[PDB]
């Protein structure tokens, strides 16, 4: 009636965006392996109403104006969430309800902080994206749980710190996105002797002194994988460039550049 | 739509040069060649996905294969991507994008993957390291890479490293944009040959 139901190959993809629903519209097949609820009126949400499909492996609440994200049931074969662009303050544990997630998006939201624990129970993890929220600090084993973690995006928020085992235990680290925030130097070891393909450390006011000499080492061993995300209108753009890591001494010195005087 | 193109699933990505080798006008044809391109093909989520990316020094995502909108508006962006013109033109770069960026997990394992890369220059030496590894990675993800070489200046060495690799990755090469015109309903045929059909 309202909702679309469509049959591509095997499964079955349900599209009910822009339909103004404020809740889960009814009889609703329970065959379904995708649902798309993209921009609509949900206040709140319990993830325990969809239940009931157990072929469901993808899930859309984007741009739904989501306060909260009640956390009730199981979903033992959803993979992917996306909860961005939406009023949520505080980060909903997914790791006993949502095993088998490999992408969590819950990006451009109202994340102050991070709770101990955010993400445990989320081993099949691969993807976190949390960008253009307000994170400031981060808790300490926060990607402990999920070593399969492939990209991590933490760009657009207010972090003025790292923890020094962030990248600890992830082997499969194939992007980091960090740029647009207030950091000002990078932690010892922080990379440790993994290869990181990408690495978007730009629009940060990096302190040039002392203790960013081991991020000095890093940059002219991994300059090639340095990059710099930039959009207009709609296009995004991503070109390498090492200099973009520059210091915050107002001279526009690029910290890769930056010689060690007076410091052993 | 084609006749053979429309029961296809396949998930096709615009790789467009942007060298100094080919010039605003011959870059104009490029651009009306991946429009007219497209008007073939039954562009759906369902169907065939499209992304274009214009690369040189780096990559400029205009369309990415996750975007919701109508095939007329697909058109226009392809139509109105802005000539770089750069001095130099990373194919190691565009592919690194595409392995880790684009094709980073298989969200369409019962539709193929093909990059349609259109080369016209060669990148300096010092960029074209890992090159062959990422070439043989979008091999393992099972992505059909075919080389498109327009002109005399088009890298012949990385056309050969793609065609050695898989017996899947058939090159095209053109001695100008022109006869892109041409082999649009022959490049078509090998396109959606690779790709599945639907019940």
């Amino acid at each position: 009636p309202i909702c679309e139901v469509s049959k591509v190959a095997s499964h079955l993809e349900v599209n009910c965006d822009k339909r103004r629903l404020t809740a889960l519209p009814p009889d609703l097949p329970k065959d379904t392996t995708i649902l798309h609820l993209s921009e609509n009126l949900l206040y709140t949400f319990s993830l325990a109403t969809l239940m009931p499909y157990t072929r469901l492996t993808q899930l859309n609440l984007d741009r739904c104006e989501l306060t909260k994200l009640q956390v009730d049931g199981t979903l033992p074969v959803l993979g992917t969430l996306d909860l961005s662009h939406n009023q949520l303050q505080s980060l909903p544990l997914l790791g006993q309800t949502l095993p088998a997630l490999t992408v969590l998006d819950v990006s451009f939201n109202r994340l102050t902080s991070l709770p101990l624990g955010a993400l445990r129970g989320l081993g099949e993890l691969q993807e976190l994206y949390l960008k253009g929220n307000e994170l400031k600090t981060l808790p300490p084993g926060l990607l402990t749980p999920t070593p399969k973690l492939e990209k991590l995006s933490l760009a657009n928020n207010r972090l003025t710190e790292l923890p020094a085992g962030l990248l600890n235990g992830l082997e499969n680290l194939d992007t980091l996105l960090l740029q647009e925030n207030s950091l000002y130097t990078i932690p010892k070891g922080f990379f440790g002797s993994h290869l990181l393909p990408f690495a978007f450390l730009h629009g940060n006011p990096w302190l040039c002194n002392c203790e960013i000499l081991y991020f000095r080492r890093w940059l002219q061993d991994n300059a090639e994988n340095v990059y710099v995300w930039k959009q207009v209108v709609d296009v995004k753009a991503v070109t390498s460039n090492v200099a973009s890591v520059q210091c915050d001494n107002s001279d526009k010195f690029p910290v890769y550049k930056y010689p060690g005087k007076g410091c052993p | 739509l084609h006749d053979f193109c429309r029961s296809r699933l396949l998930d096709l990505v615009f790789l467009l040069d942007g060298s100094s080798r080919l010039s605003e006008a011959e870059f104009e044809v490029l651009k009306a060649f991946v429009v007219d391109m497209m008007e073939r093909l039954r562009i759906s989520q369902k169907w065939v996905r499209v992304a274009v990316v214009e690369y040189h020094d780096g990559s400029h995502a205009y369309i990415g294969l996750k975007d919701r909108k109508r095939p007329s508006e697909l058109r226009r962006i392809a139509s109105q991507v802005k000539y770089a013109g750069s001095q130099v033109a990373s194919t190691s770069e565009v592919l690194k994008y595409t392995l880790f960026q684009i094709f980073s997990k298989i969200d369409r394992p019962e539709a193929s993957r093909i990059a349609l890369l259109l080369m016209a220059s060669q990148e300096p030496q010092r960029m074209s390291r890992n090159f062959v590894r990422y070439v043989q990675g979008l091999k393992k993800k099972k992505v059909i890479v075919i080389p498109v070489g327009i002109g005399p200046h088009a890298n012949l060495k990385q056309i050969r490293l793609i065609e050695k690799q898989a017996p899947e990755n058939k090159a095209f090469v053109l001695s100008s944009v022109d006869e892109l015109e041409q082999q649009r309903d022959e490049i078509v045929s090998y396109l959606c040959d690779l790709a599945p059909e639907a019940p």
